């Protein structure tokens, strides 16, 4: 029956992925931002008299 | 290829001796296969010479391909 169709073949292979998934899964370390501006150093000193 | 009889230029135009040299050959691929894999045929006529050209077709994994 497995032979036969692969339909059968592509279930077995999901099931096989989705069980290595819920095995060794884990989270994730690294931040991903967008693009961080640059200081022109004037605005990290406060304008006064 | 090497065990078939030899297709000529001279042939290509018959329509008939394509055909059944074709279906030798996929008969042949069937009878000895040991991998799961499935052959057909398929005859192609051009326009321009009316010429007819092989097509063979083999469904390998799952997965068809046309050479």
């Amino acid at each position: 029956r497995i032979l036969g169709s692969a339909d059968r073949l592509m279930e077995v292979i999901r099931e096989e992925l989705e069980l290595v998934r819920e095995q060794f899964g884990d989270k994730r370390r690294t931040e991903i931002t967008a693009n961080s501006a640059d200081i022109n150093l004037e605005d990290l000193i406060t304008q006064e008299d | 290829l090497i065990y078939q009889p030899t297709l000529t230029e001279a042939d290509l135009s018959d329509e008939q001796t394509v055909t059944r040299w074709v279906n030798a050959l996929v008969s042949e691929l069937n009878d000895k296969e040991q991998h799961g894999s499935q052959w057909k045929f398929d005859v192609h006529t051009n326009a321009e010479q009316n010429l007819f050209e092989p097509i063979v077709r083999v469904r390998t994994h799952g997965v068809d391909t046309d050479y």
